[PDB]
C-alpha cells in the first residue's frame, strides 16, 4: 500500500495493470490485516480474489508430519518413531 | 510530440478493437458529452463506488466516436491517455518535471480540440510536487484542456475535497449501480467475448443464475464485478476438466497416490504401537480404491454409450442425404419415410441417447459460489440427500430423547437445502429452555458437528458476562475516536468470513436486557454494523439461544414466565419457542451406554480396554437419581466409582497396557 | 398502488401521499424536511413494511433507503457514529 509516499502517489501504478491482467500476482497475506491496511482501499482490493484457507485436523497433520519426518530425521543425526508424530500431534 | 512519449492513444487502441463491448449506460455517455462540449469548464469527473462501471463508459464513448454517432461538435477527435506515473521516473533535477509537465500542456492546447486528456484515477494527480498540478488550475478554467476522470466515490472526498480550489473546476456525474435485470442484458452482450477465450460454450440459462444468485450471497462486492467472475471462473474449470481427466477423479487418484507411500513407509516401523496403526491405514486404502475403479468404470459408461450415438447422428446425417436424394429421384415414398420416419425416429432415439459437460451451465455457477464464500448452494448432489433424510437418527447418538427439539432443529434444514425457506432470514432462530442437566446445550455442540465436522469451528459466545448495559461495544464494537476502534466488534468481524457458522447465544436470561434490543434486529433481517459502517449479513447462520427460565413448571408456569421476561416485540420474532422436558429412567440406561464409550475410548490412548457387566452397567442407571439435576451426577459417579480406583490401580503397577479390566457388582459397590 | 403491499391503514397511507403530492405542486414549505413523522403502534402491523412500500415507490429498488438502527445507539460516545468524529482523532478520513 505505502510503497513511496509524501497525498497518493504509489501503490497504485499497478491498479491498471491489475485490471487487464497483465501481471497475476498470487501473494499470501495473514487474516487480520487484510481488513486493517488493504479492506480500507476497497477500490484496489476490488482486484484480488480471496481464497480461504482454514486449519487442519489432527488426522491431516499426522500425515503432514509422516511426510515431513525426513528433513530433520537427516538434519540432525537421529531417528525418529512414528509414536513421536502421533504423540506431538496430540498434545 | 511529447504525448508520445507520456500517453498511450485509446481512441486507436479502439479502432482496432482491442476494446471489449459497452452496453447500457445511455443517460450517461449523454450527459458525459453534453457536459464534454460546452463554452468554458467543459470537463467531466465520474464516481460512483468501484466496481459499477466507470471506465467502461469512458471505453464506450472512445467506440462511439469511432462510429461516429457523437454529434459535429465532437467528430473526429482524438482521446489520449495521460499518464502520471511515467512522467516523474527520471525527474531528481529541480525543473524536470515542471518542463515535462509544461511541454505537454502546450502541446494540447496548440491542437485546436483535436485531443480530449483522459486522466484515470485523477486523485493522483494532487502530489508530484516533491506546486504541482497546480499549473493546470489556468488552463482548467479556461476549457482549453478537456479533461475526463475516474475516481472511486470515498477517496474523492478524502483527496480532492481537501482543495475546493481545485473542485471548483470539475463536474460530477453519479454513477449508480445497475440491477440484476440489466445485468443479464450485460453478461449477455459479453458471454462471446469469453467463449472465444476459453474454447466452450456459455448457456443463457447459465447467465441468468450467475446474477441471480451472486446477489444475494456475495454482499460485499458491487453490480457486474461480483457476476462476471462467477462466469469466467466456471468458464476456467470447466476447460480444466476437458483437458485432463476430471474433478472427483482426482482427488481420489491424488490421496491414493499418498496413503499408498504413507502405509509403505509405515510398514517398516519395528514396534507393536504402529502394528494397529498399520492396520487401519491398510483398510481405507481398500476402502477408497473401490471407489477410484468404480467411479473410472462409471466415467466410461458415459464416455463411450454418448460415444456409440455419434456415428447414430451421422446415421442421421445420412438419413438427411437419403430424404435428398429420395427426392432427387422423385422418391415421394422415401420423401415421407424419412421425414416422418427415419430421420424423425433416429432424432427421438438420440435425444433418448443423450447421457447428461461440454459447457457451463446453471450449476457449475453455484458450485463457484459455494466453494468461494463457503456457504452450500446446490443440487443436493446424491450423497447429501441421503445424510440429510436420516438426521434424527444421527443427531440421536450423542442426544438421547427431546425429540421435540431434534423435529424442529433439523427441520430448518431439509427446508433450506431443498430451496424453500425466505430468502431473507436466518435458516432458523429458535430459544429453546427447560430444567437443568437435560441437554439443551449438548444439543447445539451436536448439531454443529453434524455440519463442519468439528465442534468448535462455530461461534460461542457467552451472555452471563453481559451484565451491564454498556458491555454491549464489546460483541459491536466502539464508535469511531476512541480507545478500541481498529478492531471492529468480536460477534460480527467474526461472522464476516465464514457465514455458515451456528451462533450459540448461551444463558440468555442472565444478560442485562439491552443485548435484547440489540440483538432485536438480528433476527428477522439478519443484519447490524459495527463501528466502521459495515453491514454484516447473517441469512444463513442458525440462531439459537438456551436458557434455564421456570425451572420446574409444567408448561403454564414457565410459558407465563418468559412472557413475563422479554417483551412482545421480541418474543414475537423467534420462530417456536421449544419446551424441553426430563428425564425418565428408562432414558437413562442408554446416557450410561454412551459415557462408557467415551470412557473406553479415552482410554484407548493407552491400549488399555474394560469390559463391563450388565448388572453395573443398570445399577449405574438404578444410581442416577434425582430428577432435578439432570442427567450431570451421572458424570460424577461414574468417575466416583469407576475411574478412582482404576487410577488407583493404574499408578500401581498390576494393571499396564493391552490389559482389560471388568468391572462387576459387588453387593453394594463395584469391585475390580 | 401502496394498497398492494400494505393492507389496511388507509389513515396512514393517506398521510403519507399527501406528503408527496404536496411537495410536488411547488407548495410545501422550502425550509423543512420534505416530510418527518413517527409511526407507533403494536407490533407485527406494518410499520415496517409501510416505509419498505414507500421507498420502493420512488426508487424501485428496496435497498436504496439509507437505513439505521436506533438499537445500538446506547450511550452518548455512541453518537459520533452517525457523525463522525471531531478534528484529530483515529477515525477521521472516515
Ligand atoms: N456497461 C458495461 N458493459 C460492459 N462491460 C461492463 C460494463 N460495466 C462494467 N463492465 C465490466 O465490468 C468490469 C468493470 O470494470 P471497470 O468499470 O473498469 O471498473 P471501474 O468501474 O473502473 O471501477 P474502478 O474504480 O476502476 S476499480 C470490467 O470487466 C468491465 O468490462
Ligand atoms: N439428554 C441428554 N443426552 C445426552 N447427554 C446428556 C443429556 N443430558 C445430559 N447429558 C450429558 O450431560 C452434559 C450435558 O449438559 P448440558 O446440556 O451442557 O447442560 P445444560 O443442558 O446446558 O443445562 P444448563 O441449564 O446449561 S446447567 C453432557 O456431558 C452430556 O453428556
Ligand atoms: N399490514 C401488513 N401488510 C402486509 N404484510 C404485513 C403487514 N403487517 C405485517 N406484515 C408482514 O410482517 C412482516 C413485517 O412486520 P412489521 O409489522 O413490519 O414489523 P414491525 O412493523 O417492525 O413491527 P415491530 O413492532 O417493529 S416487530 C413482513 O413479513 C410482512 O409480510
Amino acid at each position: 500500500v505505502g510503497a513511496g509516499a509524501t497525498a497518493m502517489d504509489a501503490g497504485n501504478m499497478i491498479k491498471p495493470m491489475l485490471a487487464r491482467g497483465e501481471l497475476r500476482l498470487v501473494g499470501a497475506t495473514t487474516l487480520d490485516e487484510y481488513r486493517k491496511h488493504i479492506e480500507k482501499d476497497a477500490a484496489l482490493e476490488r482486484r484480488f480474489q480471496q481464497v480461504y484457507v482454514g486449519e487442519p485436523s489432527v488426522e491431516d497433520t499426522i500425515g503432514i508430519l509422516r511426510g515431513l519426518k525426513d528433513r530433520y530425521e537427516v538434519h540432525h543425526g537421529v531417528r525418529i518413531t512414528d509414536s513421536a508424530l502421533v504423540a506431538a500431534a496430540t498434545l | 510530440q511529447a504525448l508520445q512519449k507520456y500517453s498511450t492513444d485509446l481512441t486507436a487502441r479502439a479502432r482496432e478493437g482491442k476494446l471489449d463491448p459497452v452496453i447500457g449506460r445511455d443517460n450517461e455517455i449523454r450527459r458525459v458529452v453534453q457536459v464534454l462540449s460546452r463554452r468554458t469548464k467543459n470537463n467531466p469527473v465520474l464516481i460512483g463506488e468501484p466496481g459499477v462501471g466507470k471506465t467502461a463508459i469512458v471505453e464506450g464513448l472512445a467506440q462511439r466516436i469511432v462510429a461516429g454517432d457523437v454529434p459535429e461538435s465532437l467528430r473526429d477527435k482524438t482521446i489520449v491517455a495521460l499518464d502520471l506515473g511515467s512522467m516523474v521516473a527520471g525527474s531528481k533535477y529541480r525543473g524536470e518535471f515542471e518542463e515535462r509537465l509544461k511541454a505537454v500542456l502546450d502541446d494540447i492546447k496548440n491542437s485546436a480540440g483535436q485531443i480530449i486528456t483522459f486522466i484515470d484515477e485523477l486523485h493522483t494527480i494532487v502530489g508530484a510536487g516533491a506546486d504541482a498540478g497546480n499549473m493546470i488550475k489556468p488552463m482548467l478554467a479556461r476549457g482549453e484542456l478537456r479533461l475526463v476522470g475516474a475516481t472511486t466515490l470515498d477517496e474523492y472526498r478524502k483527496h480532492i475535497e481537501k482543495d475546493a480550489a481545485l473542485e471548483r473546476r470539475f463536474q460530477q456525474v453519479y454513477v449508480g449501480e445497475p440491477s440484476v435485470e440489466d445485468t443479464i442484458g450485460i453478461l449477455r452482450g459479453l458471454k462471446d467475448r469469453y467463449e472465444v477465450h476459453h474454447g466452450v460454450r456459455i448457456t443463457d440459462s447459465a447467465l441468468v443464475a450467475a446474477a441471480t444468485l451472486s446477489d444475494r450471497y456475495i454482499t460485499a462486492r458491487f453490480l457486474p464485478d461480483k457476476a462476471i467472475d462467477l462466469v469466467d471462473e466456471a468458464a476456467s474449470r470447466l476447460r480444466m476438466e476437458i483437458d485432463s481427466r476430471p474433478v472427483e477423479i482426482d482427488e481420489v487418484e491424488r490421496l491414493v497416490r499418498r496413503l499408498e507411500i504413507e502405509e509403505m513407509a509405515l510398514s517398516k516401523e519395528e514396534d507393536e504401537a504402529s502394528a494397529e496403526r498399520l492396520a487401519k491405514l491398510r483398510s481405507e486404502l481398500a476402502d477408497q480404491k473401490e471407489k477410484l475403479a468404480e467411479l473410472t468404470t462409471r466415467w466410461q459408461n458415459e464416455k463411450n454409450a454418448i460415444e456409440i450415438v455419434r456415428d447414430l447422428k451421422e446415421q442421421l446425417e445420412a438419413l438427411r442425404g437419403e430424404s435428398e436424394r429420395a427426392e432427387r429421384d422423385g422418391d415421394l415414398a422415401k420423401a415421407a419415410e424419412l421425414r416422418y420416419g427415419r430421420i424423425p425416429e433416429v432424432e427421438k432415439k438420440l435425444d433418448a441417447a443423450l447421457p447428461q459437460k461440454e459447457e457451463v451451465g446453471p450449476d457449475d455457477i453455484a458450485d463457484v459460489v459455494s466453494a468461494w464464500t463457503g456457504i452450500p448452494a446446490g443440487r443436493l448432489l446424491e450423497g447429501e440427500t441421503a445424510k440429510l433424510l436420516r438426521m434424527e437418527d444421527e443427531l440421536g447418538k450423542r442426544v438421547i430423547g427431546q425429540k421435540a427439539a431434534v423435529t424442529a432443529v433439523s427441520d430448518a434444514v431439509r427446508r433450506s437445502r431443498a430451496g424453500v425457506s425466505d430468502p431473507n432470514r436466518p435458516t432458523g432462530a429458535f430459544m429453546f429452555l427447560g430444567p437443568t442437566g437435560v441437554g439443551k446445550t449438548e444439543l447445539a455442540k451436536a448439531l454443529a458437528d453434524f455440519l463442519f465436522d468439528d465442534e468448535r469451528a462455530m461461534v460461542r459466545i457467552d451472555m452471563s458476562e453481559y451484565g451491564e448495559k454498556h458491555t454491549v461495544a464489546r460483541l459491536i464494537g466502539a464508535p469511531p475516536g476512541y480507545v478500541g476502534y481498529e478492531a471492529g466488534g468480536q460477534l460480527t468481524e467474526a461472522v464476516r468470513r465464514r457465514p455458515y457458522t451456528v451462533v450459540l447465544f448461551d444463558e440468555i436470561e442472565k444478560a442485562h436486557p439491552d443485548v435484547f434490543d440489540v440483538l432485536l434486529q438480528v433476527l428477522d433481517e439478519g443484519r447490524l454494523t459495527d463501528g466502521h459502517g459495515r453491514t454484516v449479513d447473517f441469512r444463513n447462520t442458525i440462531l439459537i439461544l438456551t436458557s434455564n427460565l421456570g425451572s420446574g413448571g409444567s408448561a403454564e408456569q414457565v410459558l407465563a414466565a418468559v412472557r413475563a421476561t422479554f417483551k412482545p416485540e421480541f418474543i414475537n420474532r423467534l420462530d417456536d419457542v421449544l419446551i424441553f422436558e426430563g428425564l425418565n429412567p428408562e432414558e437413562l440406561v442408554r446416557i450410561v451406554d454412551i459415557q462408557l464409550a467415551q470412557l473406553g475410548k479415552r482410554l484407548a490412548q493407552r491400549r488399555l480396554q474394560l469390559q463391563v457387566s450388565l448388572p453395573a452397567k443398570r445399577w449405574l442407571a438404578q444410581r442416577g437419581f434425582d430428577p432435578v439435576y439432570g442427567a450431570r451426577p451421572l458424570r460424577r459417579l461414574v468417575q466416583q466409582a469407576i475411574g478412582d480406583q482404576l487410577a488407583k490401580m493404574l499408578l500401581a503397577g498390576q494393571v499396564h497396557d493391552g490389559d482389560t479390566v471388568p468391572v462387576n457388582v459387588s453387593p453394594d459397590a463395584d469391585s475390580l
